[PDB]
């Protein structure tokens, strides 16, 4: 009852087994990613298992979307019904329009939390990934060291709890 | 000096004496088998499996992984080093795949090295035996230097098509096979060129340049459709599995097999050309080699996955259809080549018999595995609609 | 009718013209750089010639291993400490070679010039060969060595310990996650040019000193393939030297690449060399200074100066934190010995004299601690003492850098003692230096690696070992050990009886 | 025990220190080149030369020998172990010969092994690719099985013709080359059977038994004179040089080349047979390798010998005339096979042109080298009389 | 349409049908035997598969030599005495291998059944392989060893000494001169089966014990080929058993072959082993008894009894003349040290004890002789003394057996003290035993080998050494030496001081 097999993991497997609706599952996934993934998760209560849980959910959503979509849709339509190419091209716009790294950062992370497959099709996802990431980096690596650590900590909004340097 | 200045623990009396004194009376564990915890695909565990399975550090959140936790460093944005997000296919274990030929780096470069060495000896024998004399000048200067040559860019394209997979494959066993599949493909492209380079040395005016064969590829009409299919498989697909599957269990199986076997491998002889066949022999040996791996991954492993069998077949059936059309098209445009062949070279009775072979083999080895019910007559009919 | 043939060079001449232009003909990975489509590669190789030259090497290597070396019982007549050391060196390097496969694949996908792609491709296959070679070393020592445990299951047993986390950072994730060019600098511009290349030769040197003729037979063979990987890294810089983004981003990704790599290898390699052997080859500080400063930071980086490349700004900081790093790290490695997949030994008298002689002040710090632990019975299973207890008793917390995963103990270290602790959106983060802290601040989402204390929190030590298979064949005796002798090996039970439960050290600040 | 019972001087502390203590400070001679006294054929002495030249313990009374005195034990009657009396040819030094390919044992079996493993890889790809499907049934069952099959006995007979030379050759370099020329011939005979054996596996009803091909060889007409020539070269010739020279510089150079290259390799393709050409490529590579050696020994060394040039050419001319007649007879009867082919396969002009190619190559590569006066139209005219 | 191929056995099944009938299809060599027309072979091989299995062995062998062994400097770390032993052992064996090439060529011609021809054919190629392997050992020791002289030119410097003559009898002319079957007995039924196969293994043991890892790497590879050669010699017996003539001649040819081989290898091998080594493995006497008596005379020969084969009638004498034979010979070998292509050493104190212990009475005879020669300064260049001189002063003539070429001193030898001197048609002939004498009496024309005394008569020692290139690359220092130390090496001039002139010992008889 620990690292690979534990009560909390078993609990979620039975929670995904009761999912029998692309809609309901596609929703629980989106909500799961908002609650437990990326530095902006709603809480770190599942930090040791969310990665494994999230995938066990992607599987349920993947199977359904396949038995619920059609040739053309499974390839161009998200599990939410959205039109893949639409979102991709849209998100890239906001990014290329982003004012600074702080703005870019949020859009990219956000893009992943909502459209990570089985939601968006793999082909469009990774294509954005190459475009979004490219912009995020360009803004971030520009004058990477100019901002002193004291200030950077403020920009990030972190709560400093302890510091020691002889 | 004769003895050197560096003392070695295995032979230096002083140092070895100390080492021998530190040794335990017997091995501290009787289990001398590396990879003993791996599930053997065959009778006993093979060297191939021991040296390959689990080399990839995937955690349990990637079907099959034995590690735990997230990656240490990720992409700006949060994209994982490797993740379930890079391919539609799902499985109970990505390390289930097994190359039927059990090829790890050593056996692989050993086999290819033998071929390289023999190839050399052969070319030196061909040139010395004057076997070039019985070779038709037209075929030599037009069908081998233009149409065969241009086909190299087709293979080259399929080669590059493996780049993303080499980076994204979700397991060692799958990554090694992919790498080999793509590496053999560029080998062929370089062999197609090697011949033109050889002909250049034995035929006075023959130009080895790729200018002519490239133009035929870039702007020609014979391959035009084929090239479009390549560009799509290579630069439009971001799913490593879709790319590998569509390329090996669809495109190359239909278009590739025809162009290589049912065209040059079946006609080059008729023009007193045993040279080109020497190389197609390799490409076909390779093809058949890659096929066993492609079969074991997408069918034995994914297609018959104890958990996502139906799901995968659905996706592969989907992919099959998605690319079956551009493949059919690629063929159609190719048919326009027979018209450039001297009269009597071949007729429609043959072309039909050959096509049905490629298609029947395709259906026998790939299609029926994922239940992609196909119409042999319609397909042949569709492609055949490209004749003069 | 004179005998004629065609060689690689003659076919390679037209390789560049293999790629053709068209709309979507571009890399599929995010990058800030633009690699030139006219870039050339140094070695004019084709698939077949590549295979031949590599096959010729395999023949020699495997021939020595299966014949003369086996007949000489080379797998056994190796010092115990070194047999253990190779469990880590070979398997750790194996994963580095393995992710290099994916890295060069990503690189192959990046290059637009046919020759540049071909070069990376040659490495793709090389890394595959190196993965299998390193695997063969463990395979061989398992089959014929004095202790197979670890050599035989490192691919899973390495997941228990903390030193493995840092390895994945510099030789797995650092190699493939992020801007392709950044990954290249980590792999070829720094890792290989500054560490791996010199390292592999060094390893063979320490191996021979300790009776290990197997590793030299394999590693020296890997070494012959390095000149080609050096060229790729050099060509990566060349292919972007004309791009405007280079002068604006290169030096940044490079410094970050430098710090990332040295952060781990500076302490880890020195530790493996000096603490994992009986006979020494050379003091690690002398080696490090030569490798990092002269060869790399000087000669290697110097040649790239004409392409905008400059010395990592974090260089002076590295040399500062370096001196005692490996010594500081072994203390933690030994204290946490039950979490490894290898057996550790404490310095013997000759070694303590050697350490003090080359590191004045070593005995009064490290020397005394080890003699204290040994007198208390850290080697004897019936003492009920694991050095981690000594750290707890004397309130000396061990933390894991959220970025590099390197374990550090600020209150005891003789080297760096800075500690930065932050909280952000409900999670605490511990950092060991100013560079790693910045990387996390600017890229929070790139570094969320859970540490051993977080995952093992609340768990009793023996439960973790057993769960992760840290046992030898008899299902009772531990793979890991606090000594390298044949008798009095610790068992799962000897560990359970202590009732040690992991705690997350960062919670003390709450 | 983990360490074993036997102690080794190289690793055992006690024994090695005893070894090390007795060692001189440096080598007792700085000349570390074995065979340094051998006269190099090329720029620098080769591993091939060092390991081979003078291995044969010949005394000075057999041209080029470095030993002295009679043999220790001779045959009843007095015949010498090796002696000048075993061949008509004379030279200033029997050790001058050099295989241009510099083949000593290791390189020889290495290359043959590569060919073997690749062959196996080729066949598995050939059967898996189903290429047998397009092969003409008549060519397959009649010409490959019976006629190509009967030729194995020809190659086998030539292999056997080398048995006495293996025993009588007057130098190591000549003995090694002869052995390899002979070994390559039995290999070809075996590859001919291997193909028949392969066909028996992928072709229902194909009988791999040698009964038919053998009956064709022993009692047919097509190969009658060929068999009579082989029986003679092998068993009526006791001179090891007459045997080798006549086999390679006359019979196989004309008949052999015609059958392998101008009949089977030239026509097989026209019947959808890429299988037989695969093995013939091997035979022709072997032939060209042997030729280099045959030319060095008989033309470069013996035919151009500074003291016995005229004499040797007279003798080789004598031999060419002696074996040219039976060789023409063998070609003449072989012409009969053309009548057995399906109408329209080839015509009299093609046959004639192909004979001229074989006769012209022979003139340039062999006949002209010893000033043998060959009338090409006369050779061809005599052979053509065999056309039905 | 399933992947299929064909293997060796599948083709071999029809190989027996390859041969066909015709009036002149018969052996070109004289013989009293008729090899059965339908005899079969043990291994179903074809050229391709033969090449493959040999190539695989070569990879390991050369792999070990070029890599690990070279890196271990194994060519040097061998006892001086043994480096010298291998000059004779390897080059002499080389000729046996070489003549075995011609020998099996002759057998393949004798054989009428395609399968028996193919068995011999496979040996013809193995013999070429073995010739090149033996050459390689001398080649490797010359390139990397402590003393290349001799190793680098044995093919011509071997002709100076008397020991070479006997070698060409048992391993050259004995392999190819006479009835093909007789030659088969000398080579296979006796040579390999009784001496070389057990010999090859023995050499690897002695070699390993003296620091030589080169010879085991090569000779152990050679040994794996001897399985097929044993089957050849065995089928030779089977292919003639059902022939009326076999009952009349087989046992007589076998007896002569046995004596031939034994007469030379008994004293020579034991000499090379016990006096050519520092570290001993086993006393030659017990080694011999096992090989000749147990393993061969009983086990091997007994199996062939069914075919009419009987135990050698001269076996009793061979044993009687064995015990001291090798000791008798080393006295002559050292006495004539200036005629070799290797350096010899007097037995040291530790060795003399070993000899006395294992051969009681060894000291009172040989021990004292060596001690005297030492006192006379046989080791020192300025002494002006050479052991031969001692034989002249004490009227101890050295004769050469007209048949076996084995040198012997009947008045001093502890073994056979027999001597038979005959005059025939103006020539004198000296024999050392009743078997060799019968051979000559019945077959005068088969044994006309002129001996060194006959060829060197009236010649000054230094002139002969110089003429036959018995010098080192400096053009003055002799290749052969009376000691194995690194200094005080005799020169050609030290031998010309001496002014020793050869004389034919048989000329004294009236
Ligand atoms: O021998 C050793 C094995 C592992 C470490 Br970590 C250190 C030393
Ligand atoms: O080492 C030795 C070399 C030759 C003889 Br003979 C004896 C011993
Ligand atoms: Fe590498
Ligand atoms: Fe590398
Ligand atoms: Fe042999
Ligand atoms: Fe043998």
């Amino acid at each position: 009852l620990g690292i690979h097999s534990n009560d909390t993991r078993d609990a979620w497997v039975n929670k995904i087994a009761q999912l029998n609706t692309l809609e309901k599952a596609a929703e629980m996934l989106k909500q799961f990613r908002m609650d437990h993934t990326t530095p902006f998760r709603n809480s770190y209560e599942l930090d040791n298992d969310y990665l494994w849980i999230e995938a066990k959910l992607e599987e349920k959503v993947a199977v359904l979307k396949a038995r619920a979509f059609n040739e053309v849709d499974f390839r161009h339509k998200t599990a939410f019904g959205e039109d893949a190419k639409s979102v991709l091209d849209g998100t890239v716009a906001k990014m290329n329009a982003a004012k600074d790294k702080w703005e870019a950062e949020k859009i990219h992370i956000g893009f992943r939390q909502a459209y990570k497959p089985p939601i968006m099709p793999v082909n469009y996802f990774l294509d954005g990934e190459r475009q979004l990431g490219t912009r995020l980096m360009e803004l971030r690596n520009l004058n990477y060291y100019d901002t002193p650590l004291e200030e950077l900590r403020k920009q990030r909004g972190v709560r400093v709890v302890h510091l020691q340097s002889p | 000096s004769m003895l050197g200045e560096r003392r070695r623990g295995l032979t230096d009396p002083e140092m070895a004496a100390v080492i021998l004194k530190a040794l335990p009376e017997a091995p501290l564990d009787g289990n001398n088998k590396m990879g003993y915890f791996v599930t053997p695909r065959w009778k006993r565990l093979t060297e191939y499996e021991a040296l390959t399975v689990y080399a990839q550090p995937n955690a349990d959140w990637i079907a099959g992984g034995l590690d735990w936790g997230d990656w240490t460093q990720k992409f700006h944005g949060g994209r994982p080093s490797w993740g379930n997000e890079t391919t539609e296919l799902r499985t109970v274990d990505w390390f289930k795949h097994r190359d039927p030929l059990r090829r790890w780096h050593a056996p692989y470069v050993k086999d290819k090295a033998e071929e390289w060495r023999y190839t050399d000896r052969f070319l030196q024998g061909y040139s010395a035996d004057g076997q070039i004399r019985a070779m038709n000048p037209t075929w030599r200067d037009e069908f081998i230097n233009r149409y065969w040559g241009a086909f190299l860019f087709n293979e080259y394209g399929l080669f590059n098509a493996h780049s993303q997979g080499a980076r994204e494959a979700l397991s060692d066993v799958t990554r090694v096979s992919l790498a080999f599949w793509g590496f053999d493909k560029i080998d062929i492209a370089q062999m197609i060129q090697l011949e033109r380079g050889f002909l250049a040395k034995i035929v006075p005016g023959f130009d080895e340049s790729t200018a002519v064969p490239k133009a035929e590829w870039t702007n020609g009409e014979v391959y035009k459709s084929a090239r479009l299919a390549v560009e799509g498989l290579w630069q439009e697909v971001f799913d490593w599995n879709e790319s590998a599957f569509s390329v090996h269990a669809v495109y190359d199986a239909l278009f590739g097999q025809f162009v290589r076997r049912e065209f040059f491998q079946r006609l080059a002889p008729r023009f007193g050309d045993n040279l080109t066949p020497f190389f197609i022999n390799q490409a076909q040996t390779y093809f058949q080699i890659a096929k066993q791996g492609v079969q074991d991954l997408y069918y034995n492993c994914l297609g018959d996955d104890p958990e996502f069998s139906d799901y995968n077949r659905t996706v592969m059936r989907n992919w099959t259809g998605k690319w079956l059309e551009p493949t059919i098209a690629a063929l159609r445009d190719f048919m326009g080549l027979f018209a450039k062949l001297p009269a009597g070279t071949t007729d429609k009775e043959e072309i039909t018999a050959s096509l049905y072979r490629v298609v029947d083999d395709w259906i026998e080895d790939y299609a029926s595995r994922i239940d992609f019910k196909a119409d042999r007559d319609q397909i042949v009919k569709a492609v055949l609609a490209g004749l003069k | 009718r004179a005998p004629t043939s065609v060689n690689a060079q003659e076919v390679h001449r037209w390789l560049q013209s293999f790629n053709w232009d068209f709309k979507n003909n571009r890399t599929k990975y995010a990058t800030k750089y633009k690699m030139a489509n006219e870039t050339k590669e140094q070695f004019k190789l084709i698939a077949k010639e590549y295979a031949r030259m590599e096959a010729v090497k395999d023949e020699r290597q495997f021939g020595s291993l299966q014949d003369a070396l086996t007949r000489l019982n080379a797998g056994v007549r190796v010092h115990p400490k070194w047999n253990e050391t190779m469990k880590v060196v070979s398997n750790f390097l194996e994963v580095g070679e393995y992710n290099a496969i994916a890295a060069t694949g990503m690189l192959w996908d990046s290059a637009q010039a046919a020759e540049q792609k071909n070069g990376y491709l040659a490495q793709v296959l090389d890394e595959i060969r190196h993965t299998h070679q390193c695997a063969y070393v463990n395979y061989y020592f398992a089959k014929n060595g004095q202790d197979p445990a670890g050599h035989n299951d490192a691919r899973r047993t390495r997941t228990i310990g903390p030193l493995w986390k840092g390895m994945k950072r510099v030789f797995s994730d650092g190699f493939i996650s992020g801007d392709a060019v950044e990954c290249s600098l980590n792999l070829q511009l720094v890792g290989e040019a500054c560490f791996t290349n010199p390292l592999i030769v060094a390893v063979t040197e320490w191996a021979a000193a300790n009776g290990d003729e197997i590793t030299p037979t394999v590693f020296l063979s890997i070494e012959t393939d390095e000149l080609r990987h050096m060229a790729n890294g050099y060509q990566t810089v060349v292919s972007i030297a004309n791009d405007p983004a280079s002068a604006k981003y290169l030096n940044t990704d490079l410094n970050n690449a430098f710090w990332t790599q040295q952060k781990y290898f500076t302490p880890v390699l020195g530790m493996l060399f000096e603490y994992g052997s009986k006979f020494k080859v050379e003091p690690w500080v002398k080696t490090w200074d030569r490798w990092v400063y002269e060869d790399w930071g000087g000669i290697w980086i110097g040649r790239l100066g004409k392409y905008g490349v400059e010395s990592p700004r974090s260089l002076k900081d590295a040399k500062q934190d370096a001196y005692w790093a490996h010594h500081d790290l072994y203390l933690l490695a030994y204290a946490l010995w039950p979490t490894g997949f290898f057996r550790l030994a404490l310095p013997d008298q000759e070694e303590m004299e050697w350490f003090e002689a080359n590191y004045p002040g070593w005995y009064d710090h490290y020397g005394k601690i080890y003699e204290e632990w040994r007198a208390r019975g850290c080697e004897d299973p019936s003492s009920g003492f694991i050095p981690l207890m000594w750290f707890i008793e004397n309130n000396h917390p061990i933390y894991i850098d959220r970025v590099s995963q390197v374990p550090f103990c600020p209150s005891l270290a003789k080297g760096a003692s800075t500690l930065r602790v932050h909280e952000y959106n409900g999670e605490m983060h511990t950092f060991s230096d100013q560079w790693g802290e910045r990387m996390w601040l600017a890229e929070p989402e790139r570094y969320e690696c859970q540490n051993i204390f977080e995952q093992y929190e609340g768990r009793e030590l023996s439960e973790v070992i057993a769960e992760l298979h840290g046992l030898r064949s008899d299902g009772k005796t531990l793979i890991a050990q606090p000594h390298v002798r044949g008798d009095k090996l610790w068992t799962l039970d000897d560990i359970k009886r202590l009732n040690c439960v992991f705690k997350n050290p960062v919670k003390a600040f709450n």
